[PDB]
């Protein structure tokens, strides 16, 4: 058996010529999808206000921790009756920062908060207690 | 065409035997008997030489033993034809089918993709990558844009033959505009 480059006239009957021919994946396809998606959610807040213009729209003035926020919003709105955008997030930022800022006082807590909220039951008091629990030149 | 046209393969072993006889001639200049192919075939990366082949080379079961040492012993190994580049190239008539249908689905991507305000990603497209007589790879560049203004440039690779002293084997083509048009990684 020498080791002389033999004439492929003949010996080509089994075979094709795409066969065995491959392709190849796109190179680092998560490390690009992670710098987009990094790259989308860091392009979240100018995303958002993207139409917005400071003259001409009228809620200018009005990521996990945006859930709680909501659930914190939606209890507002259950318990307090379907008011605008800003009513319910400087309520939003009252209940947390007044059930933040007690310095964990708790009984004092029912007579001032669910007193606003317009005294459903002390379960949602227990409802309320993990709002402010799941908030933290 | 080539393995339409029976001459060109006998041309092309005969070429190949002409390298190699080159290569054995640099080595010892009497001619030998039973040269091993391993030496020519063998990437260059591993010590070879990385020659490509569009030959019939038979290897023999004698060229693939290997004795391993360690304290137990030697322990002896063992493991066939040389693979040819055009089983690793795709055909043309493949080739624009496949580019056919390949640019077809681009379409239908890029236009519900335009629907969902997004690009496209990485991810969709990535089962048409190395497909595509643009390759779809050419999508994914970053000088993309500017080979956008690039017109005419088939015809300049054609006459840069009448500028470049270098000859050009892909005067037909460029890496940039019609991406890698073939794969010899596997």
């Amino acid at each position: 058996p020498t080791g002389e480059v033999l004439s492929l006239v003949g010996k080509l009957e089994g075979t094709r010529m795409g066969d065995k021919a491959q392709r190849t994946k796109p190179q680092m396809q998560e490390e690009r999808r992670a710098k987009r998606r990094k790259r989308d959610e860091d392009r979240h807040d100018i995303n958002k206000m993207k139409g917005y213009t400071l003259l001409s729209e009228g809620i200018d003035e009005m990521k996990e921790t945006r859930e709680t926020y909501e659930v914190l919003l939606s209890f507002i709105q259950a318990a307090l009756g379907d008011q605008p955008r800003d009513i319910l997030c400087g309520a939003a930022d009252e209940v947390l920062a007044v059930l933040k800022n007690e310095k964990l006082r708790d009984k004092e807590r029912r007579k001032e908060i669910d007193l606003l909220l317009g005294q459903t039951d002390d379960t949602r008091y227990h409802v309320l207690v993990n709002l402010g629990k799941k908030i933290t030149i | 065409a080539v393995v339409n046209t029976q001459e060109l393969l006998d041309l092309l072993v005969k070429c190949e035997n002409k390298i190699q006889t080159r290569i054995k001639i640099g080595l010892n200049s009497k001619m030998p008997s039973r040269f091993p192919p391993v030496v020519f075939y063998t990437p260059k990366e591993l010590g070879g030489l990385g020659m490509l082949s569009m030959g019939h080379v038979l290897i023999p079961q004698s060229d693939l033993r290997w004795s391993k040492q360690t304290d137990v012993g030697i322990t002896h190994f063992r493991s066939q034809l040389i693979p040819n580049l055009y089983r690793y190239i795709q055909p043309w008539e493949s080739e624009f089918i496949d580019s056919q249908r390949v640019w077809a689905e681009y379409a239908l991507k890029r236009q519900e993709a335009i629907a969902q305000n997004r690009r496209l990603t990485l991810e969709d497209l990535e089962d048409s990558w190395d497909r595509g007589i643009p390759r779809i790879n050419t999508l994914f560049q970053k000088d993309r844009h500017t080979l956008a203004y690039d017109k005419g440039w088939r015809v300049r690779t054609d006459f840069k033959q009448y500028q470049v002293l270098k000859q050009n084997p892909f005067w037909w083509t460029h890496q940039r505009h019609d991406g890698k048009l073939w794969n010899l990684n596997n």
